[PDB]
RNA sequence: UGGCACCUCGAUGUCGGCUCAUCGCAUCCUGGGGCUGUAGUCAGUCCCAAGGGUUGGGCUGUUCGCCCAUUAAAGCGGUACGCGAGCUGGGUUCAGAACGUCGUGAGACAGUUCGGUCCCUAUCCGUCGCGGGCGCAGGAAAUUUGAGAGGAGCUGUCCUUAGUACGAGAGGACCGGGAUGGACGCACCGCUGGUGUACCAGUUGUUCUGCCAAGGGCAUCGCUGGGUAGCUAUGUGCGGACGGGAUAAGUGCUGAAAGCAUCUAAGCAUGAAGCCCCCCUCAAGAUGAGAUUUCCCAUUCCGCAAGGAAGUAAGAUCCCUGAAAGAUGAUCAGGUUGAUAGGUCUGAGGUGGAAGUGUGGCGACACAUGGAGCUGACAGAUACUAAUCGAUCGAGGACUUAAC
């Protein structure tokens, strides 16, 4: 359950380490965002001479969370963070490389490009 | 808040009518013939279920 | 559910654990209906316990028998009364070893009382 | 339109075929008895009568076997009718089964909600709470009760009082299966009411 | 428990499932299905908690996946598992592993009890 | 913004915010249209339309405004610039102090700054819930009709139609199908979680059960890890769907008055998220007190009658065991040919391997006996305990006419 003000790892190599979330994106008065929906974030940390840098104002789509996400065969997945992945508008993710598990929740929202570049989609 | 205007006899006593008592659920206990309440243990002789 | 009977936890189980003692001193005590009520279940619970006998069982009554003589000529505790006369008594009844009976109301508070003994 | 009277059983789950996980309830329904038929003639509206569960003897009264006795059947502690049945297919005394259903159907479910007392504006109305800190001594009271124009305060401001115990219908949930031998409907979701209350199936009236 | 609901949903209670305990270490095939084809994928990790009875029993498995952990929860009883291996039984003390959430490395180990 | 000074100075509390809304339409979005310097996509302007909806933050006491990020949209006003016996008290205008400035001065603002007590147990109406009484031409038990009232009423994106109509290209539809969300509402606890102070376990200090072992008290439930029922959302299921009738703006058909023309005068259509229904809930005190099924039956007294009194019928209550119900009444399940509650027995779920004993170890401790022991509310069974005996209430059916 991602809210305004909540700070996410980045799970990519676009120069971002930490975001903070400024909006959640899909409707007026949407209060929460869960694995597999676009946010509105700001870069609060950043690596050191990356593409992308602290301060700028981005979309990520979120890959991990802690709440998790149910499933229509009655089993869930949880992790034990909140990740996203910066995105362009057509989905494709800016950094190159992703770590760490995704949910197969990306595969419904057409992130195939996060999905082939995870080192594991559970 | 206060009272705005006094409260004259006749709405006193409406108010008061379900201001009661009710009978006592009274049941002679037959073994000393005392009135006990139904379903208590007569006081005067200890009967109960035909047992003192 | 259960009743709160006025009182907190604590109290609510010290009061339980003397009436209880009480009760199996005396065999009869008087108390308030709903007093009453509450005991029935946890005294019969204890006597069930009486009725098993084995060690694990006593130690389980043990903790929550108060420590009071039952009988001073053999110097007989309460949870060894218990265990050597209660549930000798109560050997081959399955249950329903105690009954209430109500009386009238207390004066001074007009509390509803009752009789609780061993049946 | 058809319908049956039942129990509220309780609630479990059922997996698909396709692997799918669905919460079901289970309602109990012996077989309803056609106590009577209503007709336009008779009585202003087509309605059929259905008993359902045979109460005992002694806690029936001297009416209540007259008007079961047409029927030839025990007493039924519930009573309800359905409208917009087929009067034609319906016969005083015949016995309405579970297997009037099928799994897949679409049905109306009504209960009576579940009880909750004397509640307050907040968890009665899901009103709003004030601050609970910054000085606020405001925490779950029900709101201004108005402006000061009318000199009174409009009907329909929503306050505290009792909560629960409504008559209220759940629409279009699926039948998941049918258990004839046992006399149980399995429907997906939920359904208004403490277990063992009455719960009547119908066919969704939206369809 | 009513013992109508138990009768109900018998059949669809599974019984080639092993017994294992929270604190084992379990592979948990799962068949993935992404429409046509259908493809197993083994979830191995410790089962941290078991709760419920009957058809709604449910059981958590957690492992270290790239670093982040992952648990995944189960019904017991579900058609999707197609086989699960007790790899190892450990040795802990009480029904939920809640414990093991914070733990990471070394502190995370459970010691093993050969049954 | 003012003008007036008519009500209030034996008191009508202020700006902003919070809670709760309600109304108007001069319509912000959604719906339906006319015109266009409307190709399409978009728009401009005007008409009809108030059913629903109409965001979260940074700065500031702020209203406002700017900005950040969204949204279909971020409408304008009234309700004592709605709402302080509902809340807050940051701004402003009590007493303190200080700066700038003015004054000979006490002090003051043509300016700032830091700190500064928000009282009231609801009598009446009103509002939300719950009972008692009587009535409804006999006395009862059920099931109901619906005059009437309330609720709900929102909308995005994607796929398809179709890269089609349109256009030089750029771009890119109407209408019609289909999927999936946001906000909102109803219900429910099977699932994921929360709580769970009479559940299970670990553990510290001290005191007690004579001591060991095993336990009790107190330390926020001593603390810590779990957790049954119940109650719950953030969890789950479902809803605003299909449509009918009459209309608004608009579009018309036939058609004169007025040989033509004309939507109109007679006549006949079409046409909105709006109106009346459809859908949900309450509803016969609807005093106009309705309808259907079933049950009881014409008693005994007096009085010339009218009428009164007394036992009862069907039935219900008092009282009692309770919870699926509940502030209390009420409601519902039961009251001995009874499973209503407790207990008992068997389980579920929960905890997680009891005590005793044995073995291994110098010892802390480990292991076996043994998924053990313990277990509030959950399930089934079982009259073992309590639902005793009793008492109270409750009909005999007016007159007129009409038809039988
Ligand atoms: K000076
Ligand atoms: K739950
Ligand atoms: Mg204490
Ligand atoms: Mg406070
Ligand atoms: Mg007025
Ligand atoms: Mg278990
Ligand atoms: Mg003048
Ligand atoms: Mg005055
Ligand atoms: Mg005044
Ligand atoms: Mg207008
Ligand atoms: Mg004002
Ligand atoms: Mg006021
Ligand atoms: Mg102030
Ligand atoms: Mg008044
Ligand atoms: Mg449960
Ligand atoms: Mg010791
Ligand atoms: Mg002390
Ligand atoms: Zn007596």
């Amino acid at each position: 359950m991602i809210q305004q003000e909540t700070r996410l790892k980045v799970a990519d190599n676009s120069g971002a380490r930490e975001v903070l979330t400024i909006k959640v994106l899909g409707g007026s008065g949407r209060k929460t965002a869960n694995i597999g929906d676009v946010i509105v974030c700001t870069v609060k940390q950043a690596t050191p001479g990356g593409v992308v840098k602290k301060g700028e104002v981005v979309k990520a789509v979120i890959v991990r969370t802690k709440s998790g996400a149910r499933r229509s065969d009655g089993s869930y997945i949880s992790f034990d963070e909140n990740a996203c992945v910066i995105i362009r508008d057509d989905k494709s993710p800016r950094g190159t490389r992703i770590f760490g598990p995704v949910a197969r929740e990306l595969r419904e929202n057409n992130f195939m490009k996060i999905v082939s570049l995870a080192p594991e989609v559970i | 808040a206060v009272p705005f205007r006094r409260t004259s006899k006749m709405k006193k006593r409406l108010r008061r009518t379900h201001f009661k008592l009710n009978v006592p659920g009274m049941t002679e206990c037959p073994s000393c013939g005392e009135m006990k309440l139904s379903h208590r243990v007569c006081k005067a002789c200890g009967s109960y279920n035909g047992k003192d | 559910s259960y009743r709160k009977l006025g009182r907190t936890s604590a109290q609510r189980k010290a009061m339980l654990r003397d009436l209880t003692t009480d009760l199996i001193i005396n065999e009869r005590i008087e108390t308030t209906e709903t007093r009453a009520k509450e005991l029935r279940s946890v005294v019969e619970k204890m006597i069930t316990l009486g009725k098993r006998g084995d060690l694990h069982a006593r130690r389980q009554a043990a903790a929550y028998i108060r420590n009071e003589v039952a009988n001073e000529e053999n110097n007989q505790d309460a949870l060894q009364k218990l265990f050597s006369d209660i549930a000798t008594r109560y050997e081959e009844r399955q249950g329903g070893y105690t009954r209430i009976m109500k009386l009238g109301p207390r004066r001074g508070d007009g509390a509803p009382m009752a009789i609780i003994e061993l049946v | 339109t058809k319908g049956i009277l039942g129990r509220k059983i309780g609630m479990t789950q059922v997996f698909a075929e396709n692997g799918d996980l669905i919460p079901v309830t289970v309602i109990e329904a012996a077989p309803n008895v056609v106590l009577q038929k209503k007709t336009a003639e008779n009585d202003g509206y087509e309605a059929i009568q259905l008993g359902f569960d045979d109460k005992r003897e002694k806690l029936s009264n001297k009416p209540e076997k007259g008007h079961v006795a047409k029927a030839e059947t025990a007493p039924k502690r519930f009573v309800k009718e359905l409208r917009g049945v087929e009067m034609d297919a319906y016969e005083v005394g015949q016995e309405v089964k579970v297997e009037i259903f099928s799994a897949g159907e679409i049905v109306d479910v009504t209960g009576v909600s579940k009880g909750k007392g004397f509640q307050g504006a907040i968890k009665r109305h899901g009103q709003s709470r004030g601050p609970m800190s910054h000085g606020s001594r405001y925490h779950r009271r029900p709101g201004s009760m108005g402006p000061v124009d009318p000199n009174r305060v409009f009907k329909g401001k929503l306050l505290p009082g009792r909560m629960g115990g409504e008559q209220i219908t759940v629409q279009n949930l699926e039948i998941v299966k049918v258990d004839a031998e046992r006399n149980l409907l399995l429907i997906k979701g939920n359904v208004p009411g403490a277990k063992k209350s009455l719960i009547t199936v119908k066919s969704a009236v939206k369809s | 428990m009513q013992k109508l609901i138990e009768d109900i949903t018998k059949e669809q209670l599974r019984t080639d499932l092993p017994a294992f305990r929270p604190g084992d270490t379990l592979r948990v095939h799962v068949k993935v299905v992404e429409g046509n084809r259908e493809r197993i994928q083994i979830f191995e990790g410790v089962v941290i908690k078991r709760r419920g009875g009957g058809i709604s029993e449910t059981f958590t498995v957690r492992k270290i996946s790239y670093g982040v952990g992952v648990e995944r929860t189960f019904p017991v009883h579900t058609p999707k598992i197609a086989k699960i291996e007790v790899v190892r039984y450990g040795k802990v003390r009480r029904a939920k592993l809640y414990y093991l959430r914070e733990l990471r490395g070394k502190a995370a180990r459970i010691k093993e009890i050969r049954r």
